[PDB]
Order: structure tokens, then C-alpha cells, then sequence
């Protein structure tokens, strides 16, 4: 009985709010993958892979983004293995962030 | 009216344009997201796409690439802005998708198009944090080939005393551009480390946008086409100078700013470069 | 384009964590109601009613709970009208909390 | 063995049990979630359910009600615990569901069952923050009827200098019980205000649970059946004392603790009440 539920936001800005959220989704891997995630099954799969640890999501390796600075802020809140979560990160642009996990940020 | 972005000025471009050097007859390939060829302040010679699902080089769905292209050759008329090298032949090597994302092998492939189609200068305002044997081989062959190679330092500001310079600009064969403001202050997001060559204006750099639009942007990305347009003018003055000569010229006549982990050699000065 | 997504947890305890989450759901009213909520449509309807303001959820009026003290902690995180959220409350027992909104806490 | 919860002791019950007063022949109605009638340390005379979807008074799906019932009459043998009023006739008026939730009209209806079936004492370890004309009318008629009425003060600790006493215990016709520890310290969650009558042991009160189990619980809920069992013993000594006499007795012989917004009159002492 995996207590699992996340919500994800993203807006231009360098901090939580002094940076509105322009997109927001929810993911749930428990028991099976669902939520508003145009890529649930992979994300679960992602976190599973890294076993729920944002901070450990191999960036890209062979993907390049435009070197523009339009900072984007990523928030994640919920539980994983009934373990709480409250992560937030800032990527220099939106391509960076997308090259970040594989599918977590498939958003 | 037409306006001259402060950046074209920071770097002394107009001094050259005064003496008849506008980058004319020179082939600049902008590897990127393409370029709106239908904007009035741009005139696009040709180009190609390595993006499999996005095959018109002249359709910039990101705008990025159009912005950059405008910092190199925005035409010189009575409208818009002014490129650094206004009479430069512009090529759109698209290797970035609508999302501004492109595989290394697309980047690589784009470089290869440019070598074969004899570009003189290549601008790559793109980058990732890890490199590869092929990518490095890629820019290395450009240079052997005689192409001047320029690329954004990266936007990861600082991080200990570790380097935050991404690829391909980390590679010693590529001139790597960091960014300063109208005050020659480095922008904060600007990457640092020993692989940085020079600085250029990269904060609120006003250029052309898709749909006859003009707007301002920030990034190491905006700094490169400054150096790229730079390279280009020097070749309109001296068309049989090697890339080595042109590179060498740009880096030996910089105005020195801070310590080199943060500023490399300093702000380029093409006026001073063209001799 | 209502940027809307919440996640809800509940565990015995007096504080966020030094109180595991034993149950967790996600709700989304935007555009329409969905999520893991054995009562989505009402909750949306609830928040809508109160227009997304936890702190304003009429308790019961005519429902009584057992006067046992088994404190339960409620967390809510997300966005409402693309407005961020980070609410958390402690009810003296679990009946209290259920008598709280109508359906938000229909959990 | 059998053990005596500290609480039965705090209140001097055993003193009475020593002199032959065990609550015998007295009818205590526990309005609640029902009562496991199949536990060995309990003996349930009868009862009824106002819960429409949960109609067996003797099936406590919450355990709550079983816990409470045990604080009133846990049998007096060589097993389990010991109720305050061990020979008391116990009635299960269920008005609380499995979730411990019950409508006011169920509560109300339960009170009415008890008046008609002539209970002497009623325990209501339930409460909500708002009251109503019917509920108030309900307990008011019990008292006119001669029933002693007891109920939990509430678990909302303090809140300014405002009262946190819930219903029906706010009503002046109901004895309202707050909770103390083995040290006569009020438990923190205990409700305060001027409608509080007395205190009783309500922190880690060990009683009977459904399925021949025993366990410990906390709450103003656990304090009430102390006062309820209390009322009950006094009637085994004095069976034609009015409820007024019994009430009056309980509140005039308390050991005084703190200030009355936090402790009312203090910890009851039935030994002292029975005279
Ligand atoms: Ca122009
Ligand atoms: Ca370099
Ligand atoms: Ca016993
Ligand atoms: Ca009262």
C-alpha cells in the first residue's frame, strides 16, 4: 500500500512564489501509474529508478539546449514510500529541465 | 527608424562599418533552431535542417535562433536593429527543435553541413554539460578546415571553483563567450572556468524575432553572435587571414576586465582587432 | 486554464513529519473534477464554494464525534486559481476532520 | 489476574466497593458507538440502535464505546480491569457509526430511548461545537425525568479566554467532565470555559476493547464514565436521592485543583460524595 501522490508546478521565476505556476500536474505510481501526466508510467518508472530521489536524475549527456537564460522553477510536493516530499529547483531555461530526468520532467 | 543595440556598440562594430567593413562576402552559419527567413531585417542566403521532424531551416518555431541571427546580420536600413556584420551571408543550420532541444548527432551533423558548404564562421549558441568524442572531433575538423568556431560559455553561473562551462565551448578549439552588461559587469548566470575565452554583451540584447517582431533577451547565447559577427567583420577587412589569425586577433585586443575564471581575456573590441 | 492540482495526506501525529502519512490523494478540479478522491466532484465543489480557502470550511453543526484524542494531521499542497497552497491542520480525532468540509475531507 | 486502572483509584471507588457499593441495581445507558456485548469483562443488560445502517447495539465497530463502557462497569472478577460501578446494569444506546460519526437526531433519539426505559444515569462521551434547540430540549427532559446526565467537556484545549466546551456538555443541565492525569494535572487537549463542572482521570485510561482485548486511551471521553460510574455508586448507596442530590453531591466534595476555567470544581471523590 504505497502511499504515493505528487503534484508538479512550473513557472518563469527564480523562486516558489514571486513566480506563478503556469503548469501543474499530479502523478501517482501507487499501486499503478496514473494522474495528469502526459507521461505517468515513465515518471513513476523514473522515480522508481532513482527510487524517489530528486537530486539524482541524470541530466542529458547527448542533448543540447539553447543558451538562453529564462529561468524556470520546478516544485514537487507529496509522498514517496509514504515518505514526504517538498523539492523545488531552478533550471536556467526550460530545455534544461526537460533534459533533466527522462519523463518526470516530460513536463 | 533603425536602432543600434548597445551591444553592437560595446564592441566597436560601427567604427568598422564606418571604414567599409560590414562582414560582406563572408559565410556565417548559425547552427540553431533555424531562422525566420521572412523577417524584413534579415536576408537569409540558405541553410539546411538536421531535425528529422522539422525540416524547414527557414521556420524558427523557437524564436531563439532568429534572435541570434539578428545579432550577427540584422540588415542595415532604416528599420529594425543592426547586426554586427550586416552584409554577412547568413546560413540557417537547424539542429534544435521547437523546444530548443537537439541531439548531439544533429548538432554534429550541422557542423558537418557547414564544413562542406564552406562557411567561414559558425555560431553555436547551444550546449550541454557533458561532451563526447564525436562532438569534439566535429569542431576540431571545422577548425582544421579553417572555419572560425564560436559558442556560448553556458548559463550555469558559478559553483565552487569548479568550471561551469558546457560543451562545445569547453573544447579548446572553440572560442567560448561569456556575458557582460552595458557596464562590462559579468551577468550572474554566466559560466566560469578556464575554458572561457572572451566576454561580450549578453544581457537584454534586442534583436529580431519571428513574425516581423523585435524583442530583448538574456544569455551567453546572445553573447556569441557578437563574437561571431566580430569574426566576420575582420574577414571582410582581411579575407585571407587564417582563422587562427582572426581568433588570435580577437583575444589579444580585448579590454581586460576581472580575473580570467570569470572573464577570460575580457570584452572583445573588433575595432582594435581589425587593426 | 485553471492551473489546479492538490495532494492530500493524513497521519496520526501533531506535526507534518514526526507523523507519517497513512493516506494520500490528489484532486484536480481543472477543467473538470478528477484524481484519486473517492469524492472529487464535491471537493472541487467544496473549495469552489469556499473558493479555495482552507480555514473557511464550515465544520458540522449537527454531527457529533467521540470525544477521544487521537490527533490527526492534514496536509494540502498545490495550486488553486494558479495560486499556490501549503496548508496543514491538526484535528483532535479523525471524526472531527471528516465533519470538517463536506467532502474535501471525505477523507 | 485483574487490575485496577489508576483512575478507578484516583476517584476513591474501591473505598465504596469495600462497603458494599458497586453500582448494583442501577441503570446506566452509555450513548455511543455500541458495546461489544461478547467480551468477558462486561455483561450488557440490553440497548438499542438509532443508527439506521448499523442496527446491532451490541456490535462496536469503533471500539470507542466498548472502551467507555468498561470504565463504568468492567466486571469484578479475576480477569481484566475493574469498572467504577461493577454491578451496574449497562445499556448500549448506539448513536455513533463505525466512523464514530452520528447525526444530532440520532444522539437526540438515543436520549429519548433512555428516558423511556428508565435509565438512572446516561453517559454521552460525544460532542460537536454547535448546539441546537432539540438537543438541549433532549437533555433537559432527561433531567426533568430524573436521569443524571454526564458528558465529555470536549478535546479542544484552550483558545484565548474563549470557551472550548462543546455540546451537549456546554448545557448547564449536563455535568461536563474535563480530564486530568495520574498527577491531577489537566490534560492539554482538555476543553476549558465556565460550563465545565468537574474533572476526572482521562489520560491513558486502560479499559476493555472489542474482541476480548484491553487497551489504554486518552480523552475527555475517558473522563466521563468515571463520573458516570460515580453517579451510579451513590445511587447504590442512596437509591432514592434525586439526581439533583447526586449531582450536588459530586460537585460539592471535589478536591479543588486549579482555577475553574481550567478545572471547574476539581477532581471528583465518590467516597466523599456517598457521605
Ligand atoms: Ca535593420
Ligand atoms: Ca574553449
Ligand atoms: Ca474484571
Ligand atoms: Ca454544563
Amino acid at each position: 500500500y504505497a502511499p504515493s501522490a505528487l503534484v508538479l508546478t512550473v513557472g518563469k521565476g527564480v523562486s516558489a512564489t514571486t513566480a506563478a505556476p503556469e503548469r501543474a500536474v499530479t502523478l501517482t505510481c501507487a499501486p499503478g501509474p496514473s494522474g495528469t501526466h502526459p507521461a505517468a508510467g515513465s515518471a513513476c518508472a523514473d522515480l522508481a529508478a532513482v527510487g524517489g530521489d530528486l537530486n539524482a536524475l541524470t541530466r542529458g549527456e547527448d542533448v543540447g539546449c539553447p543558451k538562453v537564460y529564462d529561468p524556470v522553477l520546478l516544485t514537487v510536493d507529496g509522498v514517496w514510500q509514504g515518505k514526504r516530499v517538498s523539492y523545488e529547483r531552478v533550471f536556467s531555461n526550460e530545455c534544461e529541465m526537460n533534459a533533466h530526468g527522462s519523463s518526470v520532467f516530460a513536463f | 527608424a533603425q536602432s543600434v543595440p548597445y551591444g553592437v556598440s560595446q564592441i566597436k562594430a560601427p567604427a568598422l562599418h564606418s571604414q567599409g567593413y560590414t562582414g560582406s562576402n563572408v559565410k556565417v552559419a548559425v547552427i540553431d533552431s533555424g531562422i525566420d527567413s521572412s523577417h524584413p531585417d534579415l536576408k537569409v542566403a540558405g541553410g539546411a535542417s538536421m531535425v528529422p521532424s522539422e525540416t524547414n531551416p527557414f521556420q524558427d518555431n523557437n524564436s531563439h535562433g532568429t534572435h541570434v541571427a539578428g545579432t550577427v546580420a540584422a540588415l542595415n536600413n532604416s528599420i529594425g536593429v543592426l547586426g554586427v556584420a550586416p552584409s554577412a551571408s547568413l546560413y540557417a543550420v537547424k539542429v534544435l527543435g521547437a523546444d530548443g532541444s537537439g541531439q548531439y548527432s544533429w548538432i554534429i551533423n550541422g557542423i558537418e553541413w557547414a564544413i562542406a558548404n564552406n562557411m567561414d564562421v559558425i555560431n553555436m549558441s547551444l550546449g550541454g554539460p557533458s561532451g563526447s568524442a564525436a562532438l569534439k572531433a566535429a569542431v576540431d575538423k571545422a577548425v582544421a578546415s579553417g572555419v572560425v568556431v564560436v559558442a556560448a560559455a553556458g548559463n550555469e553561473g558559478t559553483s565552487g571553483s569548479s568550471s561551469t562551462v558546457g560543451y562545445p565551448g569547453k573544447y579548446p578549439s572553440v572560442i567560448a563567450v561569456g556575458a557582460v552588461d552595458s557596464s562590462n559587469q559579468r551577468a550572474s548566470f554566466s559560466s566560469v572556468g578556464p575554458e572561457l575565452d572572451v566576454m561580450a554583451p549578453g544581457v537584454s540584447i534586442q534583436s529580431t524575432l519571428p513574425g516581423n517582431k523585435y524583442g530583448a533577451y538574456n544569455g551567453t547565447s546572445m553573447a556569441s553572435p557578437h563574437v561571431a559577427g566580430a569574426a566576420a567583420l575582420i574577414l571582410s577587412k582581411h579575407p585571407n587571414w587564417t582563422n587562427t589569425q582572426v581568433r588570435s586577433s580577437l583575444e589579444n585586443t580585448t579590454t581586460k576586465l576581472g580575473d580570467s575564471f570569470y572573464y577570460g581575456k575580457g570584452l572583445i573590441n573588433v575595432q582594435a582587432a581589425a587593426q
